RNA sequence: UCGAUGUCGGCUCGUCGCAUCCUGGGGCUGAAGAAGGUCCCAAGGGUUGGGCUGUUCGCCCAUUAAAGCGGCACGCGAGCUGGGUUCAGAACGUCGUGAGACAGUUCGGUCUCUAUCCGCCACGGGCGCAGGAGGCUUGAGGGGGGCUCUUCCUAGUACGAGAGGACCGGAAGGGACGCACCUCUGGUUUCCCAGCUGUCCCUCCAGGGGCAUAAGCUGGGUAGCCAUGUGCGGAAGGGAUAACCGCUGAAAGCAUCUAAGCGGGAAGCCCGCCCCAAGAUGAGGCCUCCCACGGCGUCAAGCCGGUAAGGACCCGGGAAGACCACCCGGUGGAUGGGCCGGGGGUGUAAGCGCCGCGAGGCGUUGAGCCGACCGGUCCCAAUCGUCCGAGGUCUUGACC
RNA sequence: CGAAUGCCGGCAUGAGUAACGAUAAAGAGGGUGAGAAUCCCUCUCGCCGUAAGCCCAAGGGUUCCUACGCAAUGGUCGUCA
């Protein structure tokens, strides 16, 4: 499926040398589904039933060890992920709704003689006169928990499986608990 | 923290009783006074001319402030006041002895002199 | 104080049109219990009054 | 506020007096939450619960009444001393989907 | 210590620490104590550990 | 343009551009170092708080790497501002016999709710992508994001009289900024808890009650949301270049980086990172699954049951949310509420009990009452029902 | 006679978006009706109360009761006025 993932526990921090906070991810192997390549003529994804039980209410490294276990039968254990390395990890946002030009994006609005004046939220301005009409610019109430979020230099420390689970530098892992996550490594500078 | 003209007070008999800051030195951007941290600006108010004078342009560094400054020791510190120390560019202090108790911050950032007159650090 | 009030007719036509994504759908309705009649699906009527249970009049 | 809680209360009251009632839905699926809950304390039953579920419906007849009255046929359970169910009819000019709730019985 | 005094307690395997002038303390806790305290008469205090 | 285009400064939102302030790359010096100065190349990002002034501008304060010029009706009034000059007052000074008067000044002086279109931002309604299906990607193309200061070894070594102070190369810290997020920290927390006076009902007491905003008041307070706070990022590295520097060598049998041939070299361009994305009509890939129902004149590509392949409606629920669409549940259930166990919050209840005439105090009690947070169990309520939804277009060829 | 921001009169616009005339609130039960959130009785509750009090007059002027009844007025209803 080339890459690792799985979900939201929480976060506290606890511990250390100093003390460190971070957050807990659940995933023992979410089975095999295939494997990438264009081999041939067009070659992308299959499924050679071997599922859930539910499943059918709704019916070269990374992926290469991927071959492995999928192979295996279906899942995967993650943690391939050990002692502090750095995915890094996709969360999506949390649905925060359709808002004002403020924390849609940081915006000054009503200065004080006025900030108040039955007055208050709704950006300033548009376009010059002469340049005409309307930029694709400035954004607008631009909605905010929907997105498609994530970072990098995702250091993750630990792990242990009392269950399959992961604890990682610094949360932030976007979205809230109980919601799907998902962490590569790329691109290491830290690394 | 402690910016603009926040006052806050002596600790050391440099003279002054208290300043107003000024520049929360460090380089453009930059907004926090905290304890480590080194403000400029000046008297509002000193004693009988000790050495230093009302209204007299001036360099300190941060040492007392309850905007609770969080220790890498994910425990916490803070103070019932604001004050600090003035200096002699090289960051030195000028007043002879302290006052107020500070934290261990000074010298982390570079501050003996202060570090041990101190009544008491934490 | 109209700043804006549109600036041109409306075109017949359009205007019909905007109105045009408008659709009437009559409620989804379900055969009766046993009262044997079409009904609003899941309630007791004026033809009910089960469910399972005798609750209701006439 | 002063409003949810008034509201809890006439009904909450005429309610224990009826042992069903039409609201709307919401009015019932809440009306429910907690006359249901004073019910569990109606259940509970002493001096204390008599005092709580009085310091809100206010009234003895009906206090007692709930209390010594149908408490007992409840006393068991676990809750879902209601039910809630849809009405089948809608209030005037408005439009508003009513409901029948009642204690489960 | 006590919270110095403040018989009460609060937060976690650290709690924490607030101060005063003159080398001197106020080792820290729960909020009731705070306001209290900071403002007026240790030995009229009451609810903690000396009016204990 | 006078059936009218609202003239300053500010505001907020900005967007170019280069003559580039700061940045990097350069060649040059009367350049050793170092720092300066001369100009060429490059706009990446970045380009601070006051102060007085309706001001722009400006002078000054303290920073900084910087504290850039200029365009867009000196951008923005269907977005504020409205200080001002520039409505009658009125005032002086000042002209004028006067009357009024002055780009001299001075005090005050009603900037108007409902966006049609194009346009921008968002969210779905079609219809298509010619079997009917649910789930998985690829991305041409597009968008975000690109800075910086200091500290240190390399060195106090190259240079050096000396005070100084390196390329080259590598550690860390921080600034401002962006993405995201509650643990920790802090703000919240309209009823969760707790103290309170004044009042009317409560049956007298106590023990409550509404009102005292739309919580009367105070002291506190999860969960979510949210900084002042947590993690993080702006990079490596590769490919073509700017300036600029070389090699190889003509035409000038002697030189030349040079038209042809090859390389050296930029916070830049292309790629890389991350964020969309085939409605990119060139509707893409892949897998999984469903098979040719009917009877009507035909290139019957038109009308009927269908296949739960599947999905949909209704219902039940979500940090999913204006609607909508999105996602997970639909009693072979845990989905919602209830209950329950837990935390977490208030701070020891209502009663009797004991010490003091009273006030109360201490006890029984860390009690009592508890809103979302974690997780049980079918107490209650998601019953039962209905719709629509395929069949595999025409021609060439490659194979069995 | 387009054609005089024309006069007269119809008739469409935005548009099924804007508004319901004080954020002093409602809710339940039964009653009557062809049909009632919008009428009647009734029990929870909220708001006045120096008034949202009753009174004298000014002005209006049958608006009042009682049985009937609702087409329009009543900015929704409406068997209520």
């Amino acid at each position: 499926v080339q890459g690792f993932a799985g979900y939201k526990a929480g976060m506290t921090p606890r511990e250390g040398m100093e003390t460190v906070p971070v957050t807990v991810i659940e995933t023992p192997p979410m089975r095999a589904v295939a494997l990438r390549a264009y081999e041939q003529r067009p070659l992308t994804e299959v499924w050679t039933d071997e599922f859930h039980s539910e499943l059918d209410r709704t019916l070269s490294d990374r992926l290469d060890h991927a071959l492995d276990i999928v192979e295996d039968g279906g899942e995967h254990a993650m943690n391939i992920f050990r002692a502090g390395e750095y995915a890094d990890v996709a969360g999506v946002t949390k649905g925060k709704g359709t808002q004002g030009p403020v924390k849609r994006w940081g915006v000054q609005k009503r200065k004080g003689k006025h900030a108040r004046q039955g007055w208050r939220r709704r950006i300033g301005n548009l376009g010059p006169w002469n340049p005409s009409r309307v930029r694709s610019t400035v954004p607008q109430q631009g909605q905010t928990g929907y997105h498609q979020r994530t970072e990098l230099n995702k250091r993750l420390i630990d792990i242990g499986e009392g269950g399959p689970y992961t604890l990682v530098k610094g949360s932030v892992p976007g979205p809230d608990k109980r919601l799907v996550p998902f962490f590569r490594a790329v691109r290491p500078n830290d690394q | 923290m402690i910016q603009q003209e926040s006052r806050l007070k002596v600790a050391d008999n440099s003279g002054a009783r208290e300043v107003l800051v000024i520049k929360v030195l460090g380089g453009s951007g930059r907004r926090y006074a905290n304890i480590g941290d080194v403000v400029v600006a000046t008297v509002k108010d000193a004693t009988p001319g000790g050495v230093v004078k009302k209204g007299q342009v001036v360099k300190a560094v941060v040492v007392r402030t309850k905007r609770g400054v969080r220790r890498p020791d994910g425990s916490y510190i803070r103070f019932d006041e604001n004050a600090c120390v003035i200096i002699r560019d090289d960051k030195s202090p000028r007043g002879t002895r302290i006052f107020g108790p500070v934290a261990r911050e000074l010298r982390d950032k570079d501050f003996m002199k202060i570090i041990s007159l101190a009544p008491e650090v934490i | 104080a109209k700043h804006p009030v549109p600036k041109k007719k409306t075109s017949k036509s359009k205007r019909d049109m905007r109105r045009s994504h408008h659709a009437l759908t009559a409620p989804n309705l379900t055969e009766c219990p046993q009262c044997h009649g079409k009904k609003l699906s899941h309630h007791i009527c004026p033809n009910c009054g089960y469910y399972d249970g005798r609750q209701v009049l006439a | 506020s002063s409003h949810r809680l008034a509201l809890y209360r006439n009904q909450a009251k005429s309610l224990l007096t009826h042992g069903r009632i039409t609201t709307t839905v919401p009015k019932a699926k809440e009306l429910r939450g907690f006359v249901d809950h004073l019910i569990h304390l109606a259940k509970r039953g002493d001096l204390h619960a008599r005092r709580l579920v009085l310091r809100d419906l206010q009234d003895v007849k009906l206090v007692r009444k709930l209390f010594d009255e149908i408490a007992p046929r409840y006393r068991d359970r676990q809750g879902g001393y209601t039910r809630v169910l849809k009405l089948a009819e809608r209030r005037r000019g408005d439009g508003a989907p009513l409901a029948l709730v009642e204690l489960v019985e | 210590r006590e919270c110095d005094y403040c018989g009460t307690d609060i937060e976690p395997g650290t709690g924490t620490m607030f101060v005063h002038k003159d080398g001197a303390t106020t080792h820290f806790c729960s909020s009731k104590c705070e306001n209290n305290a900071d403002l007026r008469e240790a030995r009229n205090l009451e609810w903690t550990d000396t009016a204990r």
